[PDB]
């Protein structure tokens, strides 16, 4: 056939097309990779968090999130009530930044551009709750094993309130421009089809699962943090197309939205780190005044908390899918293996088996359709 | 004098693409909630001199083991058959008033896919080889569309004269009678000029490169005068086509004012339309044209056929 | 007169091209993409500077390297830096590129863009803020405006 | 006259601004430049483009009913004729046709694109 | 508690048939389309006029770096290396002897702006908040050498910022 | 704001129209102030020419009327 | 009536920058004529005004001084020529000049 160089994240595509028609596609990743996990052997379990907000960088606090649930576990220790609220209310707006990013890119992709710059508006105001909490737009390093570094500022939760009054709206003229667009659905509509059997056996996760009718989300079947203490619903798909999983994603931010109209009404007072001074630092004015905060901040920054030997496996409902770290620890201050497990990986390697059948135009809505971004890919 | 006539006629044309690259950003800008270009003089009026020297000024790169004779036709080609396809319009007046005007429109039209295929050739690329072909298969297919529906509407003006488009209409807007040519003539004119949802080549970026991607500098920029001076000239056909301006002879401003309102109107609708939709797969906008259009404008060409014939409103020769 | 003033003319009216029509051509590698996106999203509209969307490398003016560069990247970034036109400038945005940054010890990553290409304006940060990228295309405006080429083509 | 100084006039500006595009700008050429663009990454095989029977079919095609179309061009000026009944029979008998020959290529899978 | 995305059966009554085959042959969702993009021209557009105008920022943002001094001028770092143990990155690089008065302070103390993540692990670990990250992020340069600070121009950053830094610090001091 | 558009516009907007005027006051001028004479058929060159022998001067838009006949 | 009013605040943007070379001066440098409350004016010659029925992030604005330490600003304006009391204000780090 003919043998094409695709490419110049950053992808290169080895495509064999008969024509129009794609024989067999083979991602080469890589481009990149740059040891990660690697890196992570030479740091503290703090030093360590930063680099969890660049493997999925649209989804920088679920990231966070699910590192500090793994390191959690091992340490034995739990989060205060407040900041898994926190968590649960950054999580979902996460969640909302992923999914615009998700669905405006994959429709700029394929040729739709003025949704894109609407959307980018809101996570422009999604980005300043970011900075207003950690002082970064993206990278916070907000969610640390024992909850969040610093409490929430006065009115945030108002300007929080202001802009989720005002989305549902937003999603409503996103909706109008492409869900019953025909352009939009003849590119979408049974495109990628993905049959359940299949997608559990290719290790899919999230909407590529629930796309083809398996009713599976870890937020309810295994939750943590506070999931369980709010009332959502989870999209089912039902054709298991490009088409159905769009859907799905649109209707995920419809129940964020849900989700964090109660976690600004449920929100408890407390403290937002768990009150152990061997796992999260003292505060700043105890610091200075008080002999064994000052040893504690001390050794908690220089040296880091030693983590019980152990391994564990722990896995979070990501925008993407099922984000989940295999964490090792040898009873030191630094992890021994740290193995990503990025749900964007099994779904790369399964663009051969969807692109079965397809026009080469079609590969750019299924890259589009499994959210793939190479920054979790690669590590 | 007529000399002079002629550079009237071109200067403008260069003058009118040029800013219609400012107002593509602007009214794009707006209808994406942003403002465009307005730092490069007042509200940006002096941005497209900015991209036109700093084009100009650019190096001219032209692979070494390009078809140079080639490579530097098709701009050639381009530019001078998209000029070429004004002398005839009546705004209100041509400059050559020809007889068979609607049919040297199609002629000169047809000529300009070469520019395409000679582009494609001359690279040498195989990258953009393919986007030839698909661009040719394109334009080709949808100059099917354009002939037969441009048939269609004669049979109710009774000439190929340009001219006598305005006489038909000067009770009525050919639009009424001919609503289904038109949305058709409008679709069929956008798939010509390769603007979305029918932008395949041009700026897809789907692991599909356009037949002008090895162009810089200059020759491209004549490239790009060539599309946009289409586009103008497409929409000025279409306003003369179904939506004729009354033609005052003691007041042919009058005509020129009102006509182009029109075309700037047709002309902001391709712009309209390019924020508002995604671009079709190359094989979906062949079965638009095999499938969709050509079986509904073969039938309106019967129709039109013999509805002049049943209704006694056969139009005169003259 | 003097023949210095008309050249002297001549690279202003060059140089106000240039920097008013600066089309970048994008490398976007990890998360200083997003920063780059935006800085087109209607808040910073760097469309309304001249500064458009994207480009294709052949038309393109400034390379901006958006993010970790790695040693499997890295002959990929410079073919297309040597088919860019002239005159071609490079930024590089964020501390990935500008010298290795979170990665910097690491066996896959060039620890800096510029081991592989000239760089013309180097932004700070991880990832710069939007408002920060769009200070050092500004901050790239005002280094072409200080070009003499034809001043000093004219003392030769 | 007036229309050979047309296309003198349209075709020379043409050639003009190619070749002060050519000339005007400063140009610096080496081997890594003027190769084609690819897509950053060298080229994988030193043989052209496959012939791909599919886009031959639709030139063919576009080309069998553009003659078709040059039949039915004159028909503005064949409805002033007299005998507008074999007139109308015959115009009506050309697009028919031409509606036959579309029906073929639809059923015998020539607008398809899969392979 | 699951929902249904896309499960519906169209309606096959020749009232519903003919409303497809309209939108079908007179592209009514499509113009549709159209009206959400010009109610869009007719909206105040969100852009700002930088560099006059400024996207709003808030006292815990983390931008280039200062090394501070107490009120009477004395330098805050007593070169405790805190910082350089808990940068994630080895940006920062210290060295110190006793100082002619028999303080502890430092005689180098350099930030690598390049390979710095700008993650502020720096100055929660900093016991005397001398090591602050600034309100500035506007310090692009033209060479990679200009971004290897040294103390000289960390302690000529704190100089310029203080005014600005110091009232940052005073409005969130009481959430660390 | 929207109407920071129409400048762009109105500047596409007088180019469009230049042509169009241009065309109509250089035949009026160079056609003694009538319109161009339109000559798609013979019959219709065939007049113009014999407007041309009957001006006098070389011009077939010269008219001449009642006064050049006794 | 509102359309009438409208070309009328057109006008007085006019007046309102002290005749029309105050109003293409400030159109030519800031790309913008709007007219606000003048909230101060620095060391340097920056001054600073604000307009609080404008959208968040327009409700301040800075115009930059023609001169700063020596270098000729009519044209080259930069972002970093504000100083850090006026940086946090322009900011919305705080609202207290
Ligand atoms: C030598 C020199 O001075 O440079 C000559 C110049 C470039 O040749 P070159 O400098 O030797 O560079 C070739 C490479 O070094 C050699 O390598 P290369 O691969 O880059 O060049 C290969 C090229 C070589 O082409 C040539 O060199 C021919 C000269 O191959 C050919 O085209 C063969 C020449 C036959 C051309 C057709 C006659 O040739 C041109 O391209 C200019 C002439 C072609 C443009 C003519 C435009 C005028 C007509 C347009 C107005 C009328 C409208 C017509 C509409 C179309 C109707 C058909
Ligand atoms: C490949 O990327 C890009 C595209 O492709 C998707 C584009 O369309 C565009 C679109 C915008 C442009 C401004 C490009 C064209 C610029 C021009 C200035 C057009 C040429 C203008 C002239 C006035 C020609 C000179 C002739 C004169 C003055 C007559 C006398 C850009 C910028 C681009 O970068
Ligand atoms: C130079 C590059 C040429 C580019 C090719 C396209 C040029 C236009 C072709 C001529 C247009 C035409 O058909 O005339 C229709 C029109 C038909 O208009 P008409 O039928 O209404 O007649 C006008 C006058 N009445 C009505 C009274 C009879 O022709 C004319 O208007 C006048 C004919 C003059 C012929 C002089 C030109 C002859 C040479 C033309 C070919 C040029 C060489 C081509 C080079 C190869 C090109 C690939
Ligand atoms: C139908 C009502 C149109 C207005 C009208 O009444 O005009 C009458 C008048 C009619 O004038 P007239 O010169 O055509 O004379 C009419 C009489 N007959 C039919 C005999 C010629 O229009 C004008 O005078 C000025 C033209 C303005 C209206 C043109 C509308 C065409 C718009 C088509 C494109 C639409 C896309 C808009 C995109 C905007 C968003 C970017
Ligand atoms: C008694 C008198 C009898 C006289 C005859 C009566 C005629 C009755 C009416 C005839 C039917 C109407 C035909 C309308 C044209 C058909 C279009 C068509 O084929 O649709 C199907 C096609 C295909 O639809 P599809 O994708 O759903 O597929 C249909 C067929 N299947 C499902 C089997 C595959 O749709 C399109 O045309 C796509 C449109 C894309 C264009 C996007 C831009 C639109 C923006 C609006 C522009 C408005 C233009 C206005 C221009 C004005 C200029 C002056
Ligand atoms: C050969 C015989 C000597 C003739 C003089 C000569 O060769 O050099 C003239 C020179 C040689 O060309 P050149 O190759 O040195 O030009 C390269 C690019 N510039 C102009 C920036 C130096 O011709 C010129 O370029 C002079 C300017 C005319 C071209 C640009 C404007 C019109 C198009
Ligand atoms: C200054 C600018 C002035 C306004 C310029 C005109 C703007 C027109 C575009 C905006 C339309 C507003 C949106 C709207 O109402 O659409 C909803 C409506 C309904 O959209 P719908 O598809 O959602 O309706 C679904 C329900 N059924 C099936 C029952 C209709 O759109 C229409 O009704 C348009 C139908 C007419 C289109 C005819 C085809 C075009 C032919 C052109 C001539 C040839
Ligand atoms: C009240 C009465 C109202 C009028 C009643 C008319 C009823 C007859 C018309 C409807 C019958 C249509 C037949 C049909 O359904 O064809 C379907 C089929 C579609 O095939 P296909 O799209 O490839 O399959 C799906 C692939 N995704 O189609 C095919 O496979 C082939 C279809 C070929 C059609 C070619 C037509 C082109 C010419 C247009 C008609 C011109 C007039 C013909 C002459 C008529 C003279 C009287
Ligand atoms: C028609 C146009 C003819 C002019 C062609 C000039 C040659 C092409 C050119 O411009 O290159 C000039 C060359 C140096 O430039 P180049 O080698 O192309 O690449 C430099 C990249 N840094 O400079 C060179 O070194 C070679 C320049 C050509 C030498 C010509 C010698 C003339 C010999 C007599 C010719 C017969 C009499 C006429
Ligand atoms: C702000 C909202 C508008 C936004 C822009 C939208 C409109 C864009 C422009 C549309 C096209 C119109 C261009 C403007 C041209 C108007 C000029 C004019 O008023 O007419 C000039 C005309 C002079 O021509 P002339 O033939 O000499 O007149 C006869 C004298 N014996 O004098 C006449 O006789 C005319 C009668
Ligand atoms: S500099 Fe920071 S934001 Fe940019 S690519 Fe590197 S880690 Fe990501
Ligand atoms: S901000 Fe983080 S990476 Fe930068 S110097 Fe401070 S601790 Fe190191
Ligand atoms: S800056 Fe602070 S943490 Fe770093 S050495 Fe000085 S006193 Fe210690």
């Amino acid at each position: 056939n003919l043998t094409l160089n695709f490419g110049p994240g950053v992808l290169r595509l080895v495509m064999e097309l008969s024509g129009e028609m794609v024989r067999k596609c083979d991602p080469h990743i890589g481009l990149l990779h740059r040891g990660t996990e690697k890196l992570i052997e030479y740091k503290t379990y703090l030093q360590a968090l930063p680099y969890f907000d660049r493997l999925d960088y649209v989804s920088m606090m679920c990231n966070e999130q699910a590192y500090s649930l793994a390191v959690e576990k091992l340490l034995n220790i739990r989060p205060p009530p407040r900041a898994q609220w926190i968590r649960v209310l950054f999580g979902e707006i996460t969640r909302l930044l992923n999914h615009i990013m998700a669905v405006t890119t994959h429709a700029l992709d394929i040729g739709a551009m003025t949704p894109f710059f609407w959307m980018f508006e809101e996570r422009e105001k999604m980005f300043e709750f970011y900075e207003r909490v950690s002082g970064a737009r993206m990278h916070a390093a907000y969610v640390r094993p024992g909850g969040v570094h610093q409490d929430l500022p006065l009115g945030l939760m108002d300007d929080i309130y202001e802009f989720s009054k005002n989305f549902s709206l937003r999603i409503d003229e996103l909706e109008e421009m492409l869900t019953n667009n025909r352009i939009w659905r003849n590119r979408t509509v049974d495109i990628g089809i993905v049959t359940a059997e299949d997608a559990l056996n290719y290790g899919f996760s999230g909407v590529m699962l629930r796309g083809s009718g398996i009713q599976w989300d870890l937020r309810k079947t295994q939750p943590y943090d506070v999931y369980d203490q709010v009332e959502f619903d989870v999209p089912i798909g039902s054709r298991g197309d490009c088409y159905d999983r769009y859907l799905c994603r649109v209707e995920e931010m419809r129940q964020s939205i849900r989700i964090i109209s109660q976690c600004l009404n449920k929100m408890p007072p407390g403290e937002i780190k768990v009150d152990d001074a061997k796992v999260s630092p003292p505060k700043r004015a105890e610091m200075k005044t008080s002999m064994e905060s000052l040893i504690h901040h001390f050794k908690l920054y220089t040296e880091g908390y030693q983590v019980p030997p152990g391994a564990t496996y722990t896995a979070i409902e990501a925008p993407k899918g099922e984000f989940g770290v295999y964490l090792v620890s040898d009873g030191s201050s630094r992890p021994y293996r740290c193995k990503i497990k990025a749900p964007g990986f099994a779904h790369l390697a399964g663009l051969d088996k969807m692109s079965k059948g397809h026009m080469l135009a079609d590969v750019v809505a299924i890259i589009g359709t499994q959210d793939i971004v190479f920054g979790e890919v690669d590590r | 004098m007529f000399m002079i006539n002629i550079l009237m006629l071109i200067i403008p044309i260069l003058l009118a693409v040029a800013f219609l690259t400012l107002v593509e950003r602007k009214v794009l800008g707006y209808m994406q909630l942003r403002k465009g270009p307005n730092v490069v003089g007042p509200y940006g009026l002096l941005q497209p001199i900015a991209d036109a020297i700093k084009l100009f000024i650019k190096e001219p790169l032209r692979p070494a083991t390009s078809s140079a004779s080639m490579f530097i036709l098709a701009p050639i080609m381009a530019l001078g058959l998209a000029l070429t396809m004004w002398i005839p319009l009546p705004m209100p007046y041509p400059l050559i008033n020809m007889n068979l005007g609607v049919l040297f429109m199609l002629a000169m039209s047809s000529l300009a896919v070469y520019s395409i295929l000679w582009s494609g050739w001359a690279s040498n690329s195989k990258y953009a080889l393919i986007g030839a072909l698909r661009a040719v298969a394109q334009t080709i297919s949808y100059e099917v569309t354009l002939a037969i529906i441009l048939l269609s509407v004669l049979l109710m003006s009774g000439s190929f004269t340009l001219s006598t488009l305005i006489t038909t209409q000067e009770q009525m807007w050919l639009i009424l009678p001919a609503w289904p040519l038109a949305m058709m003539w409008f679709i069929s004119t956008l798939a010509e000029t390769n603007r979305a949802p029918f932008d395949l080549t041009e700026g897809e970026s789907e692991l599909v490169s356009g037949f002008n991607v090895e162009y810089a500098a200059g020759p491209f920029a004549l490239f790009f005068m060539a599309e946009y001076a289409n586009i103008i000239m497409m929409n000025i056909f279409t306003a003369i086509l179904f939506l004729g301006t009354s033609h005052n002879p003691h007041m042919p401003e009058l005509y020129t004012i009102n006509f182009t309102i029109k075309s700037l109107l047709l002309t902001m609708s391709f712009l309209w339309i390019r924020a508002s939709y995604p671009r079709f797969r190359y094989d979906q906008l062949m079965h638009l044209l095999w499938k969709n259009f050509l079986p509904l404008t073969l039938a309106l060409c019967m129709w039109h056929v013999s509805l002049p014939i049943l209704t006694s409103g056969i139009p005169p020769q003259t | 007169s003097r023949g210095e003033y008309v050249v002297a003319k001549l690279d202003d009216l060059i140089n106000w091209a240039r920097r008013s029509s600066l089309w970048p051509m994008t490398f976007g590698l990890a998360c200083c993409a997003v920063e780059m996106m935006h800085m087109a999203a209607p808040r910073y509209d760097m469309d309304r500077f001249g500064v458009v969307f994207r480009a294709s490398p052949r038309q393109s003016d400034v390379m901006i390297v958006a993010g970790t560069l790695t040693n499997k990247m890295a002959p990929a970034l410079r073919k297309v830096y040597d088919q860019m036109p002239e005159p071609r400038y490079v930024v590089s945005m964020g501390s990935c590129a500008n010298g290795g940054g979170y990665y910097h010890y690491s066996y896959s990553v060039v620890r800096g863009c510029d081991r592989i290409v000239p760089v013309d304006i180097y932004v700070p940060g991880c990832p710069p803020t939007a408002e920060a990228l769009l200070y050092g295309i500004l901050q790239l405006q005002k280094k072409i405006k200080r070009e003499k080429r034809l001043r000093i083509w004219y003392r030769r | 006259m007036n229309l050979m100084l047309a296309l003198l006039t349209n075709f020379t500006l043409a050639t003009l601004l190619v070749i002060i595009a050519f000339w005007l700008p400063q140009l610096n050429v080496y081997s890594e430049k003027t190769s084609p663009y690819e897509c950053g990454f060298d080229p994988m095989g030193s043989a052209r483009l496959p012939f791909s029977m599919k886009f031959f079919l639709v030139a063919i095609t576009f080309l069998l009913f553009d003659l078709e179309i040059a039949l039915l061009l004159p028909l503005p000026w064949a409805s002033q004729t007299a005998n507008l009944n074999t007139m109308l029979t015959m115009a009506l008998f050309l697009i028919i046709l031409l509606a036959v020959s579309l029906a073929y290529e639809w059923t015998q899978k020539g607008l398809e694109w899969t392979e | 508690t699951y929902k249904y995305v896309n499960l519906r059966e169209p309606s096959m009554d020749m009232k519903s048939v003919t409303d497809r085959a309209a939108q079908t042959l007179l592209w009514t969702e499509l113009i549709r389309g159209l009206g959400m993009t010009l109610s869009y021209l007719f909206r105040e557009p969100a852009t700002i006029n930088y560099p006059f105008e400024k996207g709003p920022l808030s006292p815990r943002f983390r931008g280039e770096h200062a090394l501070r001094r107490y009120p009477s001028g004395e330098e805050r770092c007593i070169a405790c290396k805190l910082c350089e143990a808990v940068c994630p990155a080895q940006a920062i690089t210290i060295e110190a002897e006793p100082r002619a008065d028999g303080s502890r302070r430092t005689t180098r103390y350099d930030i690598d702006m390049t390979k710095c993540i700008y993650c502020g692990f720096c100055q929660e670990a900093c016991p005397v908040d001398a090591i602050v990250e600034g309100p500035n992020f506007e310090f692009s340069t033209e060479t990679h050498e200009e971004l290897l600070y040294n103390k000289e121009k960390l302690l000529n950053n704190g100089d310029k910022w203080e005014a600005e830094i110091a009232a940052n610090i005073q409005a969130d001091y009481l959430y660390r | 704001m929207w109407f920071e558009v129409l400048p762009g516009i109105a500047v596409m907007g007088v180019c469009l129209f230049i042509p169009g005027m241009a065309t109509a006051r250089i035949h009026r001028f160079s056609n003694g102030g009538k319109e161009k004479r339109v000559a798609h058929y013979p019959y219709q060159w065939y007049l113009m020419e014999r407007d041309r022998r009957v001006s006098g001067v070389n011009r077939s838009y010269v008219s001449k009327g009642l006064e050049n006949i006794d | 009536m509102e359309l009438l009013q409208v070309l009328k605040r057109g006008l007085q943007q006019v007046s309102g920058h002290g005749g029309l070379r105050g109003y293409l001066r400030v159109l030519f440098r800031a790309n913008d004529v709007r007219v606000g409350t003048l909230v101060g004016e620095d060391k340097y010659g920056n001054k600073y005004y604000e307009d609080n029925k404008q959208f968040f992030g327009r409700h301040r604005w800075v115009i930059y001084t023609t001169e700063m330490n020596g270098k000729n600003t009519f044209w080259d304006v930069d972002g970093s020529m504000v100083p850090p009391e006026w940086h946090r204000w322009l900011h919305c780090m705080t609202d207290d000049p």
